[PDB]
């Protein structure tokens, strides 16, 4: 019952495609319509989803479909560029940069106003 | 030589002593490496020609339609480095108002400068925007590869770090070769790319919302032809405007630290003036005998300030200043 | 050292940034031939960062792919294992083995042959295939070398080189569906065995996540495009034996691909035909059939 | 029985009172969406990449702060 | 469906209309699903009258 109705578009096919390729006329009168598709099938040898595209057409469908492409993988690494853990994970790593980047800063400005307290006082 | 190329390598007329020749090199090129491969054209055209025969060809013998929008990116020559997300804040405010209005790019096209971070940025957008291309024939790297009619030649992106030649950008979407007859020297494209950026301003757009077909020019960095170009921008019939981008340095950062503090353009008190004058000396190395010089040539600009644009960073990228710009300067 | 040395070292250390910042430096004088064979290395060992950089400095994958070359990426044993003896020694039994037997491309073809099922035949036992490898075992070149790529990527268990060789080249959701069908005949194929369930479970996996593929570039061409989605559903391949998407989607059972809403509307538009009196149908067609006259009541679709 | 007429005073008091409920609706809406964990995740993660560019230009521009402070210091 | 929400916020007998869009869209979606085309237009139409509900 999860599946009822991805089964039943499935057989949609199936059925589709059956009776596409069955004669016009209800099975008993098949034999009329074998008749009339045998000799039509004689006079030209004796005597619906398969669009072939053209070559143009084919290059512009390769073309829509490379477009296609691009755009899903741009959507994908927005969404994993989005989504909370690589979010969370980024800002570990940049947090774990400024620790180090404010620990160095305090740690060398403290020589440099202990420098600045000196000059001032050796003026 | 005069031309700077090997004595036994030969075979305007002030000292090179030319000749006109008809047209040898022009086709496609083949981008192998540098990641993606992309097909560019190129022609190479002399720096004297008529505008109008270029933008024949640009129209029917490129397959190009005509733009909304010229966005210029006249720089700096030699190569600088910028603040990461200044470039990439800058990089995706060009790339999107480049999709929004169909823009034109007219890069410088070698590979040094704010050229490179337009090819980053076009990196960033990695998948329409002419990128047309307007660089001096003699300094192309492998001038030797680039002959050839009518074929697809391959150009690696084999650049040499001591060799005076720089390889062209190879994410540029066109390509046009400025010959004077000259190699390794500057200046054989600036005069063909003015009056061809002219000659796309007088061509009438289809909307005809402004006045034809409008121009934008963006500066970051530039030395003092940067304000020559700048002077000749705002003084142009029309007047075309001009963003510049602040945060880079050279003269954007004069131009911008002059701007936020110029009222009515020559309204600036004495000490900011004084100041603007020891950066102009010193910060960026210029002599102080034509400071006075750059300073008037700089009020000359500033007598038109209706029309200079900045950009401020600090989200709010250069694509809001490129639309506002562009709804200033099309009467 | 020279640059192929120094290329090989990186390949062994699997350390394609060193490569990268140092080997594939200016001034680098290549030899003839050098990057065609750190390719097939790079190939062999399973080193997709490698190839995804010998790409992006231009190996022309449309010139290295021979048949020769990939009849020796088909026989190597340089990397992961496979079930792809299993399946060559077993459409020999059924077209009627040593161990040093060499995989022909015949052989190979004849596998996804038998793993496609139905009506499907491979390009490779063609008739015109057939005498191209009699006769030598651009002529010996491949029009579409990521097709072939793909199915040797996806016939010997290497998914992240499937997943580059799908990123790479056109027709990629037949692509997508074919890997789809024949991840899941070779799952298959290892549960009628009855082996290891980790090696059936990623097989079944691997299908999944090529259908899932097929499933999210439906829906991408869907949100772009629908006419041209549409015509890139029913438009013809004759490099995957004249077959259509639908065809394959419907070859590989996928259920979630038909119950999309472009193949559903496609399925429709040719259920009902040229008529476009479909709204309560059903008791109007049986009406129409019982009554001769009520057909001339009805909306039929303009040409 | 529940079709009370109501006046033209108390309509628009009625009036008045939904439209105050429409901006109260709306005001809610708003704390509940700027206090839910993932827009505070986004707007964390943005502020963090403004102060790292801050902090790396404060670094690099203090240390020709501090090597100007230290050659003034030499030089008197 | 922006423009309704927007229009929503604008205007007095706020919940009248809401209720009356919530029927209006269950009523394009009934009327769509009878003529049973594509269910992404008729799904966006329940989901609009499961907004404005």
């Amino acid at each position: 019952k999860s599946i009822s109705n991805q089964v039943w578009k499935f057989q949609r096919y199936q059925l589709i495609m059956t009776f596409h390729e069955r004669p016009v006329l209800p099975p008993p009168l098949i034999i009329f319509s074998h008749m009339t598709m045998i000799f039509q099938h004689l006079c030209c040898r004796w005597r619906g989803l398969k669009l072939f595209i053209t070559d143009d057409e084919l290059k512009k469908v390769h073309d829509f479909e490379e477009q296609c492409i691009e755009e899903y993988f741009r959507e994908k690494d927005d969404r994993f560029n989005s989504s909370n853990d690589e979010r969370i994970r980024v800002t570990s790593e940049r947090v774990e940069n400024m620790s180090m980047r404010l620990e160095e800063v305090n740690e060398r400005e403290h020589s440099m106003k202990a420098s600045l307290q000196t000059v001032d006082i050796r003026l | 030589c005069c031309c700077g190329r090997l004595i036994g390598q030969h075979v305007w007329s002030i000292s090179k002593h030319t000749q006109l020749s008809p047209t040898d090199a022009f086709g496609t090129i083949e981008f192998q490496g540098g990641g993606h491969s992309n097909k560019a054209m190129y022609v190479r055209v002399s720096f004297d020609t008529k505008p109008d025969l270029l933008l024949h060809l640009m129209t029917k013998e490129w397959q190009l339609e005509l733009p909304k929008l010229l966005i210029s990116v006249h720089g700096g020559l030699q190569n600088f480095e910028l603040q990461p997300k200044l470039k990439q804040v800058f990089g995706k405010g060009l790339i999107k108002a480049a999709m929004t209005t169909g823009a034109w790019i007219f890069t410088g096209g070698v590979n040094t400068g704010v050229i490179r971070h337009v090819g980053d940025a076009l990196k960033d957008h990695a998948s329409k925007i002419c990128t047309i291309g307007i660089a001096p024939w003699g300094i192309v790297e492998n001038q030797e590869d680039l002959i050839g009619r009518d074929v697809v030649r391959p150009y690696q992106t084999m650049s040499n770090p001591m060799s005076k030649l720089t390889v062209l950008n190879s994410m540029h979407s066109h390509f046009i070769l400025a010959d004077n007859g000259t190699t390794g020297k500057y200046g054989a494209e600036v005069k063909l790319r003015r009056q061809l950026e002219k000659h796309i301003s007088l061509q009438k757009i289809n909307t005809r919302i402004g006045q034809g077909v409008p121009v934008v020019a963006l500066i970051v960095e530039g030395g003092p032809n940067v304000i020559s170009i700048v002077l000749e921008y705002l003084r142009d019939t029309p007047p075309v405007p001009v963003v510049v981008c602040d945060g880079s340095g050279r003269a954007s950062d004069i131009l911008a630290f002059g701007h936020k503090y110029s009222e009515e353009g020559g309204l600036i008190n004495e000490s900011l003036r004084d100041q603007l004058l020891v950066t102009i000396q010193k910060t960026f190395t210029y002599t102080r005998t034509q400071a006075q010089h750059l300073f008037i040539i700089l009020m000359e600009c500033m007598k038109k300030k209706e029309l200079i644009t900045v950009f401020r960073m600090g989200h709010q990228d250069i694509d809001l200043a490129i639309l506002t710009a562009l709804l200033k300067g099309a009467n | 050292a020279s640059a192929p040395d120094q290329l090989s070292l990186a390949l062994a250390w699997n350390r394609v940034d060193i490569a990268r910042s140092q080997i594939f430096i200016y001034g680098q004088q290549w030899p003839v031939g050098s990057l065609e064979q750190a390719m097939l290395d790079a190939l062999v060992l399973d080193r997709v960062d490698f190839v995804k950089l010998l790409i992006e400095n231009g190996v022309s994958m449309h010139r290295f792919l021979t048949i020769s070359r990939l009849e020796e990426l088909y026989n190597t044993r340089h990397g992961p294992s496979n079930t792809l003896y299993h399946l060559v020694r077993d459409v020999k039994k059924r077209e009627y083995l040593p161990p040093d037997y060499r995989i022909s491309l015949i052989d190979i073809g004849l596998v996804i042959e038998y793993l496609m099922g139905g009506a499907y035949r491979c390009n490779y036992t063609r008739k015109r295939f057939r005498t191209l490898y009699h006769n030598l075992f651009e002529i010996n070149h491949f029009p579409f070398p990521f097709h072939e790529l793909m199915v040797w990527a996806v016939l010997m268990k290497r998914q992240k080189m499937a997943l580059f060789f799908w990123q790479h080249g056109e027709e990629a959701m037949a692509k997508a569906l074919v890997a789809c069908k024949l991840c899941k005949a070779m799952a298959h194929e290892a549960s009628e065995n009855d082996m290891v369930d980790d090696i059936s479970q990623e097989l079944n996996h691997n299908s999944r996540d090529f259908g899932q593929l097929a499933v999210e570039l439906l829906d991408q061409s869907y949100k772009q495009d629908e006419q041209l989605a549409m015509k890139l559903l029913t438009y013809e391949l004759k490099n995957w034996s004249n077959a259509t998407c639908l065809q394959l989607a419907v070859a590989a059972k996928h259920r979630d691909f038909i119950a999309h809403t472009c193949s559903q509307m496609l399925l429709t538009d040719m259920w009902m035909g040229r008529l476009r009196m479909r709204k309560n149908s059903g008791l109007k067609v049986i009406l129409g059939i019982l009554l001769p006259p009520s057909i001339l009541s009805l909306e039929f679709k303009n040409k």
